[PDB]
Order: structure tokens, then C-alpha cells, then sequence
């Protein structure tokens, strides 16, 4: 469901001038998120049971 | 680590993209009103008292 292009669409900035990925109410954390290496900040909101 | 912005910076008029964010700029001088080519300026963070 989360292609890297979708993550490019999700890419934004935050209150501290960092590259933020807003992930909202997800089932988990995809490895496609970690495939992005230019990322400066991670936003995980109510994504529980995540390793 | 720039504490004060010199007026000689604003003496030039061709500035367009001022990446001045996340600094220790105490304040931005009013001489930025001289700048016309400035289409974007990063002022987030810093010690900016007021714009």
C-alpha cells in the first residue's frame, strides 16, 4: 500500500525545519519508509505494536 | 553561528533566496526592505524578536 512515491507525496516539513513523514493510524512501519535516506524527522501517530 | 546581520548583507540588492533559518540572528534589520529580488527567505527558528 505504501510505495516510495506515496512517501514522496507524504514528505513535508515540521516545526523544527526537518523533513517529516506524517504517518497516521498505521498498522505498522513499512520498510519503504526506511528506504528513504534523505529523511530528517519521523512522525508516528497511534501506530502501536510496532518494532 | 551568526549573531547579527550586517547591513552590508542588505547593501546587495540581488538576493533572492535567503536561507537564514536556525541561526542566532538576534533580529532582522529593516534594511531587508531594500531587497526586491527576494522571493523566499527562511526565517524559522533563530532568536528573531519580531519581523
Amino acid at each position: 500500500e505504501w510505495t516510495p512515491d506515496k512517501l514522496r507525496q507524504k514528505l513535508q516539513t515540521n516545526a523544527h525545519n526537518r523533513l517529516e513523514l506524517p504517518l497516521i493510524m498505521l498498522s505498522g512501519l513499512p520498510d519503504t519508509v526506511f528506504e528513504i535516506t534523505e529523511l530528517q524527522s519521523l512522525k508516528l501517530e497511534i501506530i502501536k505494536n510496532v518494532m | 553561528r551568526i549573531e547579527a546581520l550586517p547591513p552590508e548583507l542588505f547593501q546587495c540588492r540581488k538576493l533572492r533566496a535567503l536561507h537564514l533559518g536556525n541561526n542566532v540572528l538576534q533580529s532582522l534589520p529593516s534594511r531587508v526592505g531594500e531587497l526586491t529580488n527576494l522571493t523566499q527567505i527562511e526565517l524559522r527558528g533563530n532568536r528573531l524578536e519580531c519581523l
